[PDB]
């Protein structure tokens, strides 16, 4: 299962 | 960085002459992703050749393999052709059943 | 066994027209079971083992939302380097993420790494103690101080000794069969006679699972390493793999060398020669 969180560089 | 790739031609089982079986072509160490892979009987293009999902090694660099049904012969010679960015001319690796 | 979970997400721009190729793949151990491609029609993560298949809408749907989410944020990525890096937009170039963690065999954690790529070089990674950044370079400290001030270490360590770790055990348990079943090497000796007085032996094994292995030739019993060669080893196309190693002898003298096969599926390791 994958993680649950969004971010970019 | 461009780094070339690895090649290595080989039968999913030890060849036998007239018994169906896969050709596999597996390229490694690439970089780039882009690559462009055919497997060829007598030169020509096989058309019905599939392959895995792009994925990648711990120097970031990439792997895939390319297969197909085939039925090895005395007389039918096969072959992995590749292009990518760093071949300045396409690759032929023949396919030896001894390695 | 000891094992893993891995997830790998590669995004390459299309100057010229439209977005990034966008492919994700999910690995238990040596066992892919998902996969995503931004160019197939489902547009919809897909299973890729038996044992992830009876997993519910419910898991389909956010798994999907997720891999969606996943590549808008290559995306931006793509653009945001190409700024830092002073780089022309008529270029094609890469981003690359792995994630993942390990348990040992009791099946709890033993580490968790989260790093990302461009265009094929280190440009920032989670240390071991999932707490602190590594920035490559100058560009990487800019993100890293980005990522200090939304508290993503924070949220990727509770991700990899939780969530990561106890789906990882589910999976396990679902895939028995497979999962916790290793396959021995099948090994055997070929001869190649290179003229009158040399010939090549190569050692083979075939069809193991998982693909980790070691293959080592000895002469009289000590570890040669001259007129040897080793190949990669390379998937057979059945979820299983192969590999071989090969050494030049005096004809006549095949006796003296035996190749030495370690492999997680054997008791013990397996001695060969000709």
């Amino acid at each position: 299962r994958q993680a649950s969180l969004s971010i970019s560089v | 960085i461009q780094r070339t790739p690895k090649i290595q031609v080989y039968s999913r089982h030890p060849a036998e002459n007239g018994k169906s079986n896969f050709l596999n072509c597996y390229v490694s160490g690439f970089h780039p992703s882009d690559i462009e892979v055919d497997l060829l009987k007598n030169g020509e293009r096989i058309e019905k050749v599939e392959h895995s999902d792009l994925s990648f090694s711990k120097d970031w660099s990439f792997y895939l393999l390319y297969y197909t049904e085939f039925t090895p012969t005395e007389k039918d010679e096969y072959a992995c052709r590749v292009n990518h960015v760093t071949l300045s001319q396409p690759k032929i690796v023949k396919w030896d059943r001894d390695m | 066994g000891s094992h893993s979970m891995r997830y790998f997400f590669t995004s390459v721009s299309r100057p010229g027209r439209g977005e990034p190729r966008f492919i994700a793949v999910g690995y238990v151990d040596d066992t892919q079971f998902v996969r995503f491609d931004s160019d197939a029609a489902s547009q919809r993560m897909e299973p890729r083992a038996p044992w992830i298949e009876q997993e519910g809408p419910e898991y389909w749907d956010g798994e999907t939302r997720k891999v969606k989410a996943h590549s808008q944020t290559h995306r931006v990525d793509l653009g945001t380097l190409r700024g830092y890096y002073n780089q022309s937009e008529a270029g094609s170039h890469t981003v690359q993420r792995m994630y993942g963690c390990d348990v040992g065999s009791d099946w709890r954690f033993l580490r968790g790494y989260h790093q990302y790529a461009y265009d094929g070089k280190d440009y920032i990674a989670l240390k071991e103690d999932l707490r602190s950044w590594t920035a490559a370079d100058m560009a990487a400290q800019t993100t890293k101080h980005k990522w200090e001030a939304a508290h993503v270490a924070e949220q990727l360590r509770a991700y990899l000794e939780g969530t990561c770790v106890e789906w990882l055990r589910r999976y396990l348990e679902n895939g028995k069969e497979t999962l916790q079943r290793t396959d021995a090497p099948k090994t055997h000796m070929t001869h190649h006679a290179v003229s009158d007085h040399e010939a090549t032996l190569r050692c083979w094994a075939l069809s193991f699972y998982p693909a980790e292995i070691t293959l080592t030739w000895q002469r009289d019993g000590e570890d040669q390493t001259q007129d040897t060669e080793l190949v990669e080893t390379r998937p057979a196309g059945d979820g299983t793999f192969q590999k071989w190693a090969a050494v030049v002898v005096p004809s006549g003298q095949e006796q003296r060398y035996t190749c030495h096969v370690q492999h997680e599926g054997l008791p013990k390791p397996l001695t060969l020669r000709w």
